[PDB]
């Protein structure tokens, strides 16, 4: 099996910049049968380059493929807004075809610390026997951020889940939401619910908290 | 122009087998290679195998060999993927993909179907509860909890409010049910005067809720 | 390479 390595897995670049994406194969790819695809969230992949360097009609000539053997490159001569997307390489020079793990080309912008908000459970939800507490980290950059829940100063594990939005098409930030869930009875055994947030843009962790029942 | 149209989303129980279909129109079916590629949630593309219909010649990735069958029916220009012994890690969007032409075939996949979401789960259809996330700048939102299967869509103020709205990807809970949240930031000064309503639509359960979020 | 089969088919179909 030929292993295709796309590294780095993310590149943060500015609109109008040149991008070069590498694909390295663990062994020589037969007849330069190497393709590149673009994929946007919610869409099927789209073929940009085949045979290492050939471009289908309809594909913008700002995309160009080069290389041979084990070292292939997709170059985007000047990034347009729609070029911020995920790119995959694929070799089909042996009957076992394989894909690279993909490289996400994302918009570089200035660092923005998260704005943090905490939400106690609604009265409606509590009436049904469950308590979800939500922490929102809004409009930050870069994507890396961490949230920890503390309940009466005890670090929580296994009772939360989180997810992150796609990069915002207007301000190029990310947001993250985390939800802590307990039974109503367990929620009522504790007083202080806090979320503690770490991010490059913060010089020390930010905590938002509430006291149950206020 | 070649167009590939796949069958619709399916929920499958663990251990079952799924068949996904791909119907082609607009080109020559028999002499071009048709592959299946899947993409698990938050993961990359994975090539599974392919078929050349005229020759009944299949080619499967070793990972799937013994668990997959790909077939083609010229009479209806349809290709089929069977995947057996399903497990939770088989939850994915499955795409059919046909090689492009210059005509002369190029090997690489120029033509893609729209994808088929196959969810492997023991969960039953269930509509969500919609709870408020009650509110310089203020944040407010809705928590759309415990539904199955995907997807849910959310708008604000019947689509009139989009600036500052963030609707998060669903998470899969230990119960096998999904949850997601949608938030918006607004002026603090606007909270007394302006109404904020989250419109949540979960078609499989016919849950269509318009929840007013207040201080 | 299974991925070269249809190219071969195209060529033999063109020729004769």
């Amino acid at each position: 099996e030929i292993v295709l390595t796309q590294s780095p897995g993310t590149q943060s670049l500015s609109p109008g910049e040149r991008a070069t994406l590498s694909c390295r194969a663990s062994q020589s790819v037969g007849n330069n049968k190497l393709a590149w695809y673009q994929q946007r969230p919610g869409q099927a992949p789209r073929l940009l380059i085949y045979g290492a360097s050939s471009r289908p009609s309809g594909v913008a000539d700002r995309f160009s493929g080069s290389g041979s053997g084990t070292d292939f490159t997709l170059t985007i001569s000047r990034l347009e807004p729609e070029d911020f997307a995920v790119y995959y390489c694929q070799q089909y020079g042996q009957s076992l075809s394989t894909f690279g793990q993909g490289t996400k080309v994302e918009v570089k912008r200035t660092v923005a610390a998260p704005s943090v908000f905490i939400f106690p459970p609604s009265d409606e939800q509590l009436k049904s026997g469950t308590a979800s507490v939500v922490c929102l980290l809004n409009n930050f950059y870069p994507r890396e951020a961490k949230v920890q829940w503390k309940v009466d100063n005890a670090l929580q594990s296994g009772n939360s889940q989180e997810s992150v939005t796609e990069q915002d098409s207007k301000d190029s930030t990310y947001s993250l939401s985390s939800t802590l869930t307990l039974s109503k009875a367990d929620y009522e055994k504790h007083k202080v619910y806090a979320c503690e947030v770490t991010h490059q843009g913060l010089s020390s962790p930010v905590t938002k908290s509430f006291n149950r029942g206020e | 122009q070649v167009q590939l149209v796949q069958s619709g989303a399916e929920v499958k129980r663990p251990g079952s087998s799924v068949t996904v279909s791909c119907k082609a129109s607009g080109g020559s079916f028999s002499t071009y290679a048709l592959s299946w590629v899947r993409q698990a949630p938050g993961r990359g593309l994975e090539w599974m195998g392919g078929v050349i219909p005229l020759l009944t010649i299949t080619n499967y990735a070793p990972r799937f060999q013994g668990r997959i069958t790909i077939t083609a029916d010229r009479s209806t220009s349809t290709a089929y993927l069977e995947l057996n012994s399903l497990r939770p890690e088989d939850t994915a969007v499955y795409y059919c993909a046909r090689e492009g032409t210059t005509g002369k075939p190029i090997g690489a996949f120029a033509h893609w179907g729209q994808g088929t979401l196959v969810t492997v789960s023991s969960a039953s259809t269930k509509g969500p509860s919609v709870f408020p996330l009650a509110p310089g700048t203020a944040a407010l939102g809705c928590l759309v909890k415990d539904y199955f299967p995907e997807p849910v869509t959310v708008s604000w103020n019947s689509g009139a409010l989009t600036s500052g709205v963030h609707t998060f990807p669903a998470v899969l809970q230990s119960s096998g049910l999904y949850s997601l949240s949608s938030v918006v930031t607004v002026p603090s000064s606007s909270l007394g005067t302006q109404t904020y309503i989250c419109n949540v639509n979960h078609k499989p359960s016919n849950t269509k809720v318009d929840k007013k979020v207040e201080p | 390479n299974w991925f070269d089969i249809t190219n071969w088919l195209w060529y033999i179909k063109k020729k004769k």
